[PDB]
Order: structure tokens, then C-alpha cells, then sequence
């Protein structure tokens, strides 16, 4: 009565609040300043598909 | 019954969990999956919604 195939599926499923998460840690290591980093990210963090 | 489904399942969640935000009562309601019985349709196949 059955029949199994491989697939890819995810071992950890995030959530930041209501919504489905996805945590990206990092850091802005010697040079710039912890809000050049943020800034920077926010920046490119409005490129990402709709 | 289409924006009611917006508001509710896209935004009543972080509203009602926002700072200071007492209770939160929704006018409309979130998408169900309604399945409407046909009484005819049934004994016309010898079936109870059971």
C-alpha cells in the first residue's frame, strides 16, 4: 500500500515571532563599527525577492 | 472575507502581542476551510456527513 522516494527537507525550523524565522549571526570585526554592519545589512536586506 | 483573511493571519498576531496592547478583537475571522454538505448528494450515495 506504500512507496517511498528520497527528498530534502529541513532539520530545524525557525520563528521570530508570528512568522517563519531564519537567524543570521555575524559581527563587524576590527575596522568599522557595529552600526556600519547593521546599516550595511539592512541595505542589501531590501534586495531580496519579494 | 478575503482581507479579513489578510488581517488576521498576517497581522492580528504581532498586533495583539505588541507593547501595551491589551486584548484585540477581530472583526471578520481568519480563513477556515469550509466544506459544505449537500443533503441530497449524500443519500444520493448513501452517505452521512459522518
Amino acid at each position: 500500500f506504500s512507496s517511498s522516494r528520497w527528498e530534502y527537507g529541513s532539520p530545524r525550523l525557525e520563528r521570530y515571532n508570528g512568522l517563519p524565522s531564519m537567524e543570521i549571526l555575524g559581527q563587524a570585526a576590527p575596522g568599522k563599527s557595529t552600526g556600519e554592519a547593521m546599516e550595511l545589512m539592512e541595505q542589501l536586506a531590501s534586495k531580496l525577492p519579494t | 472575507e478575503d482581507i479579513s483573511d489578510y488581517v488576521a493571519a498576517n497581522m492580528k498576531d504581532a498586533i495583539s502581542r505588541t507593547s501595551g496592547v491589551g486584548d484585540v478583537q477581530l472583526f471578520g475571522s481568519q480563513y477556515a476551510m469550509r466544506i459544505w454538505m449537500n443533503p441530497n448528494e449524500l443519500n444520493k450515495f448513501q452517505l452521512t456527513p459522518v
